[PDB]
């Protein structure tokens, strides 16, 4: 069993803060990368940042970059990544996936979570 | 010296060995004169996660 | 963004592909041109990984290389199960993972 059990889904005001957990199981967390990648409902799929446990490392790309902070937290085994503002483009699902390689930032993922929505309101 | 490690890699921990620790953490030299010492940790080391 | 096409027909045992194109540093750029299945409603996983290997678990039926400066996976032999969004992606240099738009593998 290596499931990312996600949090559940959030409801924020435009503009506000939200922060999205993923629970790391069976599998060794301190090695292997955590991918953050988010889907729209109306299209395609978008790739943000990782975080890694062994470092604490983090990279984004440029759209996100400065918007948004990843952290670890090994103590329960959990990575979070905090958007600062909730803006109506990014009312999406937040998959995060842990990456296929052992301790390489190498792009592809395996196993992705459980699907943790997130919604803007008006 | 101290450290702790694998259980499977204290093999590697003797003169002309290779590995990863014993040529990237911790080589002892061929003209080593001297006892390496181990034993178990896993009641007094490790936690659940 | 990698530029891609937007759907596939078939019909269950028969024979298609779906393609990713571009070439300036993207899917013809570099070798790690992994792709992906989506189910609706489900997370997807990854079933051609680097350039043409296929994970554990995933059936032979699926292939794909570089063909040049594009990409291609195809499907031999389709089910119902095989129906799903099909997601390429690519390095596209300097730690900025981009991905395709995703074309639908419908059968007829
Ligand atoms: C993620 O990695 C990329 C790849 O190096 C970094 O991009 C470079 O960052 C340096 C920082 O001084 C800039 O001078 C370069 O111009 C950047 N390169 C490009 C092509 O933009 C990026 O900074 C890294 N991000 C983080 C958060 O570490």
């Amino acid at each position: 069993q290596v499931q990312l059990v996600q949090s559940g889904a959030e409801v924020k005001k435009p503009g506000a803060s939200v922060k999205v957990s993923c629970k790391a199981s069976g599998y060794t967390f301190t090695g292997y990368y955590m991918h953050w990648v988010r889907q729209a409902p109306g299209q395609g799929l978008e790739w943000m940042g990782w975080i890694n446990p062994n470092s604490g490392g983090t990279n984004y790309t440029q759209m996100f970059q400065g918007r948004v902070t990843m952290t670890r937290d090994t103590s329960i085994s959990t990575a979070y990544m905090e958007v600062s503002r909730l803006r109506s483009d990014d009312t999406a699902v937040y998959y995060c996936a842990r990456d296929r390689s052992w301790a390489v930032v190498y792009y592809y993922m395996d196993v992705w979570g459980k699907g943790t929505t997130v919604t803007v309101s008006s | 010296d101290s450290f702790v490690i694998r259980g499977d890699e204290v093999r590697q921990i003797a003169p002309g060995q290779t590995g990863k620790i014993a040529d990237y953490n911790y080589k002892l030299p061929d003209d080593f004169t001297g006892c390496v010492i181990a034993w178990n940790s896993n009641n007094l080391d490790s936690k659940v996660g | 963004a990698l530029t891609q096409p937007p759907s596939a027909s078939g019909s269950p045992g028969q024979s298609v592909t779906i393609s990713c194109t571009g070439t300036s540093s993207d899917v013809g750029g570099y070798n790690y041109v992994s792709w992906y299945q989506q189910h609706p409603g489900k997370a997807p996983k990854l079933m051609i990984y680097e350039v043409s290997k296929r994970p554990s678990g995933v059936p032979d039926r699926f292939s794909g290389s570089k063909s040049g400066n594009t990409a291609s996976l195809t499907v031999s032999g389709l089910q119902a199960e095989d129906e799903a969004d099909y997601y390429c992606s690519s390095y596209a240099g300097s730690n900025n993972l981009v991905f395709g738009g995703g074309t639908k593998l419908t059968v007829l």
